[PDB]
C-alpha cells in the first residue's frame, strides 16, 4: 500500500517511507475517583458459627488500603 | 312371658353397651396417642428444622453480600490490585483505569485539533500503551488517582525508519531509528523503545530526540556528502552480517564468507557476491550468512485450541401433594359429620 | 300373652322402650364406626407428613447445610490465602521474575524490618524508610522453592554506597551548529562524577535521585566547565555538529529551552495572556511559571502539565437481605390442649356411663 | 316371683339403661369435636409446610444454585479470566508470555514443531523461563464465546557460539574504554550488543537479541590487550585527569586506585584485608566481599539477610446434618392403628349381641 | 564451572569468558484459541429478589469482553 | 525549595540543581516464605452431586504450582 521500502548500495542502508507521525510533546492530566460500595454485616446466626466471611472480606480489604496508604508519602 | 323376654333383652341390649364404651375408649386412647404425635411432629418443624433452615437462610446471605461485594466492586479491585503490583505507578493504563467510553471522554476535553482527536480516538491501544496511572490519594471508603495521556504537539507529518549495514576499510552508519519531519528540521528517534508504530501511523516521544537539518537524508545516497557529517562507524577489517528491515532483508556478504537467500518453497534460490544487497519478504523467507540464519518472514506455527463446555446451574425444585392430601382431610371431616348425624339420630330416639 | 291387670300400660310401654333403645344403640354404634374411620385416614395423613418431612425434605435441608459448607471453605480458601494466590499469579505472569516488589510479595512492616537488617548506617536506613515507593520500584523477587504446601521466593533490595551527594542534570539544544550530547543525570561519587546516560535507570522523587551505577561512567570533575564554555581546553566535550540551521525545543525540569534559527518562526504563549514573546535568532530559557506553552513553527510544546476533566465513578452500598421463618407455636398448643380436653371429657362420659351399669 | 316387682324393677333396668345410652352419646360427640379440632391442625401443619417451608427451602435451593454456578464459572474458566484479566492490564499486548497465555506442555508442543533443529528444540525446552521472557502475546479476535490471541516466540539463527562478557575501568591522561556488553562470535565476525536489556543469562547460556546488534570484526578482541592496536580503532573515553571507580562483574570486581584517593578491600569476618596503591587491580569475589573507593562502598557480594515465614493453619469445615426419629414414630402410629383396629372390634362384638 | 574471569591491566578491562549463544534471527508465530464454558441458566426465584448472581456474573464478564472489543 | 535552574546561552543548556542522592553499588537478599492454609475436601454430596467446588479449588491451586514448578531449571 503506502508502506514502501527503499534500498541504498552507495550506504547498505534501507528506509521505510510512507508512515504518518504524531509526537508527543506534552501531558494531560484528569483526576478519576472511584467510591466503595461497602458491606454491613447482618447480625443472626449461619450454618458455621465461626465462619466470619463479610468480616474477613471487609478487613481483606482495609488490609489493601493500608498497604497502599503507606506507599505514599 | 312378656316381662321375662324383655328382661332378657335388657341383658343383652346392655351387653353390646359395655361392648361398645369399650370401643368408645379404645378409640379415645389411640387418639389421645394420634394427638401428641402432631404435637411432637409440629415441635419437630419447630425446635429443629426451622432453627437450621433459618441459620441456612443466613449464611446464604453473607455469602451473596460477599460475591456481590466482587461484583459491584469489580473494577475498584482492580485498580487497587495493579496499584499493589505496581507499586503505585502503572503504565499503561488498564481498562479498568480507564474505559473506553471514558477516555473518548477526556480525548474530546483536550486542548488540540479535531484532526487530533479522531487521530486518538482511532489509536486508543497505542494511546494507552504511553499513559501512565498515578495514585494520589486513596482512603477506604474512596480511592482517586490521576490519569496522564499524551498530548500530540504535531501530526500528519512524514515518517521514515533506517536500516542500516557494513559496506566494505568497512563504513557501518550508526544512525539507525525513527525520523520525523518538524517544524523546519527534522527529529530523530535512536532507542526504539520510544516509539510506538500501528498500520502506517507512527506515535514518538519527542524527550530524548535529537534535532538534524534536512540534509542528514542526503547521507543515505552518500556518507562523503558535502552538506552534512554523517555519524558513521569504521572498521580497518572485513565483515559480513545481515539486517532484517522490515519489508525484506539487507545481506552483507564480505571476504570468503558463504551466504544465500533461501526460500521455504523452492530452496536457495541465491548466492551473494562480495556487496552490499538488499531481498524482498515477497521472495525470500530465510537468509543464511555462513552457519547463521534470518528469517526474513516470520514463521506461522501450529494453532493450538481449548475447547470447553457449558455449566448448568441445578434446579430440582420440592412439590408436595396437596390436592390430594386437602381431599382426604376433607374425608375425614365427612366421616365426622356423618357420625354426628348418627348419634343425633340415637339421641332423637331417647328424646 | 299378655296378663293383666299387673300394670299392662306400663309393660307395654317398656316393651317399647326396648324397641327404640335397641334401635338407638345400632346408631351409636354406627357413628363409632365412621369415627373410626376417619381417625384411620386422619392418622395415615399424619404419617404420609412424617414421611413427606423425613424421606424427602429433610434430604433436601441436609444436601443444602452441605454445599453451604462446601461454599463457605472455598471462599475461606481464596480468602485466608489472599497473599499467596496473589504472589503464585504474578510469578505466573512475570514467568518467575517480578518487578518491583509488590504490596503482596513484601509488606510494609517486613520492608521496614528487612531494612533495619541491611549493613548500613542510620541515615541510608533513614532515607529508604521515608522512600519506600522508590526502594520498590529499584527491587527484584525472584521466586526459589514453590512447593504444594508452601512457597518460597528471594526478595532483592538496593544496597547504596553513597548518599547526600550533589546531583544535577543536563538538558542541552542546538546553538547556531552544535549540540552537546552529554544528556543525562550527573552524580559525584567520591572524588570524581559519575554520569548516567540512559533516562531509566534513575528515578527522582522529591528532591532526591536515585541512580544505579552499574553501568555508569566515570568522568572528571572538568566537565562542569563544559557548560560554560564548550571549547574548554581541561576536557573534551562531545559535541554533534551540522553545517546547517536548525531550530526546536526541549522542555527541561523547571522550564524550557528555545532553540530559535533561521526563517522559522517561533514564539512562547501564557494560557491566560496569550502569547508573551517572540523569539529573535538565538538560544532563550523560558520558565514554566511564566509560560505554558511554547511554539516552534507549526508544533506546539507543552511547557506546563495541562490540567483536565474530572472524573467520578458512584458507588452505593449493597443491602442484604434474609427473611427469618417464625412458627406459630402458641397458639397451636393451645387447639391441641383443646383437643386433649375433650379425648378426657369424652373418657369421663364413658366412665359415668358404666356406673349406671350399674 | 312377684309379678309387679318384675315390672318396677324391670323399669329401673330400661332407665338405668338408658341414661347409660345417653352418656356414650356425649361421649362420641365430645371426641367427634376432639377429632375435628385435631384435624383442622393437621391441615395447618401440611399447609404451613406447603405455604411457608417449602417455599424458602426452594430459594435457599435455588440462590446455591447461583452461588455454586458463580464459582464454578471462575474455576472451570480459571484460565479466560487471567488472560482476559492481563490482556486488560496491558492493553492489547503482553511480555512475556504468562503460564495462563501459554501453559508449559502446550509450549514444549509448539518448540518440537518450529523449522529448527533438534539441537535447538532440546535448548528451548530446558531454558522455557528464558524463552518465555523474549516472548510476546498479542490479542486478536475477542468474541463473548472465545478469545484467539496469537503468541510470538524467539527463532534462533546460531547456538552454540562463544560468548564473552566485557566490563571494564578508567586507566591513568587517563583512558575509559567504552565499548562494554556482551559479544557473541556470529559466522565470521562478531556481534556486539551495546544495551544489557537485549541480553539473558541463563548458567552459562546466554540467549541474545540480534535486531539492535552492531557487527565488529574479530580483530576487536586486540582490544582487551592492548588500547592502542594497529588493526582495529577501540572505542575509548579520553580525560586529562586522574579519576577512580569501582566495576564490580559477575566474578569478581574491578578498582580503579588513582591520586589522593584511598580505596581499600574488605571482607564481612576479616575486615580490611587491602589497601590499594594507585594501579588499575582486580578482586575476586571469592576473597573479598566489599570495596570501599573512597566513600563509597561497593559490594562486590550479595549480601545475604533476614529471612522470614507466614504461617497458615488448616481451616476446618463443619457439617452437622439433621435426622429425623422416624421408627419410633411409626411405632406410636402402628399402636393408634392398634387403637382403631380393636376399637372395631368391640362394636362388631356388639351388633351381634344384637342379633 | 565453565564461566571464568579474565583480567587485562593493559586496558583495565575484565573479560568474562565461557558462556554459549543462542540469537534470535527469527519469530514464530502460534495462534491460541480458547473457549468459553458458558454458564446456561435455569433462572428462578432465590433467597433475595434483587440479587441475580449468574446474572450478574455474566454481565460482568460480557462488559470485559466488550472493553476488549474496543481496542481493535 | 531547594532545586533550581540555570541557563547557559554560551552552550546552550540548562542543568539542574539541588539534588541529593543515593547511588546503589549492590544488592541486599532476603528470603520469604509462606504456607498454604490447606482445605480438607468435605464428603457427602450438596445439592448437585456433579458439582465439587472444594475439589477443583484445589486442583486449581495445585496445577498453578505445577506449572510454576516447571519454569524453575
Ligand atoms: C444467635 O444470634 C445472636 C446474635 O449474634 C446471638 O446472641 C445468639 O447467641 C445466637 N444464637 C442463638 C441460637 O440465639
Ligand atoms: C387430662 O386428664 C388428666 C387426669 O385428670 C390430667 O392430668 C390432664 O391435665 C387432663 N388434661 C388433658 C387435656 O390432658
Ligand atoms: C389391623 O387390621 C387390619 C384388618 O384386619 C389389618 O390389615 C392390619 O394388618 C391390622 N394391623 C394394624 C394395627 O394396622
Ligand atoms: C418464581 O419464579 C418464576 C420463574 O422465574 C417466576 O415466573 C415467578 O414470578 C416467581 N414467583 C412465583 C411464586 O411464581
Ligand atoms: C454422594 O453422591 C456421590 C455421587 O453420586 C456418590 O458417589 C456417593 O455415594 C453419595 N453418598 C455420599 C454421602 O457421599
Ligand atoms: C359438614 O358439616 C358442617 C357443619 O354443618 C358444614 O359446614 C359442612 O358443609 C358439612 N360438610 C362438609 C364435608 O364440610
Amino acid at each position: 500500500q503506502n508502506i514502501t521500502e527503499e534500498f541504498y548500495q552507495s550506504t547498505c542502508s534501507a528506509v521505510s517511507k510512507g508512515y504518518l507521525s504524531a509526537l508527543r510533546t506534552g501531558w494531560y492530566t484528569s483526576v478519576i475517583t472511584i467510591e466503595l460500595s461497602n458491606i454491613k454485616e447482618n447480625k443472626c446466626n449461619g450454618t458455621d458459627a465461626k465462619v466470619k466471611l463479610i468480616k474477613q472480606e471487609l478487613d481483606k480489604y482495609k488490609n489493601a488500603v493500608t498497604e497502599l496508604q503507606l506507599l505514599m508519602q | 312371658s312378656k316381662v321375662l323376654h324383655l328382661e332378657g333383652e335388657v341383658n343383652k341390649i346392655k351387653s353390646a353397651l359395655l361392648s361398645t364404651n369399650k370401643a368408645v375408649v379404645s378409640l379415645s386412647n389411640g387418639v389421645s396417642v394420634l394427638t401428641s404425635k402432631v404435637l411432637d411432629l409440629k415441635n419437630y418443624i419447630d425446635k429443629q428444622l426451622l432453627p437450621i433452615v433459618n441459620k441456612q437462610s443466613c449464611s446464604i446471605s453473607n455469602i451473596e453480600t460477599v460475591i456481590e461485594f466482587q461484583q459491584k466492586n469489580n473494577r475498584l479491585l482492580e485498580i487497587t490490585r495493579e496499584f499493589s503490583v505496581n507499586a503505585g505507578v502503572t503504565t499503561p493504563v488498564s481498562t479498568y483505569m480507564l474505559t473506553n467510553s471514558e477516555l473518548l471522554s477526556l480525548i474530546n476535553d483536550m486542548p488540540i485539533t479535531n484532526d487530533q482527536k479522531k487521530l486518538m480516538s482511532n489509536n486508543v491501544q497505542i494511546v494507552r500503551q504511553q499513559s501512565y496511572s498515578i495514585m494520589s490519594i486513596i482512603k477506604e471508603e474512596v480511592l482517586a488517582y490521576v490519569v496522564q495521556l499524551p498530548l500530540y504537539g504535531v501530526i500528519d507529518t512524514p515518517c521514515w525508519k533506517l536500516h542500516t549495514s557494513p559496506l566494505c576499510i568497512c563504513l557501518t552508519r550508526t544512525d539507525r531509528g525513527w525520523y520525523c519531519d518538524n517544524a523546519g528540521s527534522v527529529s530523530f528517534f535512536p532507542q526504539a523503545e520510544t516509539c510506538k508504530v500501528q498500520s502506517n501511523r507512527v506515535f514518538c516521544d519527542t524527550m530524548n530526540s535529537l534535532t538534524l537539518p534536512s540534509e542528514v537524508n542526503l547521507c543515505n545516497v552518500d556518507i562523503f556528502n558535502p552538506k552534512y557529517d554523517c555519524k558513521i562507524m569504521t572498521s580497518k577489517t572485513d565483515v559480513s552480517s545481515s539486517v532484517i528491515t522490515s519489508l525484506g532483508a539487507i545481506v552483507s556478504c564480505y571476504g570468503k564468507t558463504k551466504c544465500t537467500a533461501s526460500n521455504k518453497n523452492r530452496g536457495i534460490i541465491k548466492t551473494f557476491s562480495n556487496g552490499c544487497d538488499y531481498v524482498s519478504n515477497k521472495g525470500v523467507d530465510t537468509v543464511s550468512v555462513g552457519n547463521t540464519l534470518y528469517y526474513v518472514n516470520k514463521q506461522e506455527g501450529k494453532s493450538l485450541y481449548v475447547k470447553g463446555e457449558p455449566i448448568i446451574n441445578f434446579y430440582d425444585p420440592l412439590v408436595f401433594p396437596s390436592d390430594e392430601f386437602d381431599a382426604s382431610i376433607s374425608q375425614v371431616n365427612e366421616k365426622i359429620n356423618q357420625s354426628l348425624a348418627f348419634i343425633r339420630k340415637s339421641d332423637e330416639l331417647l328424646g
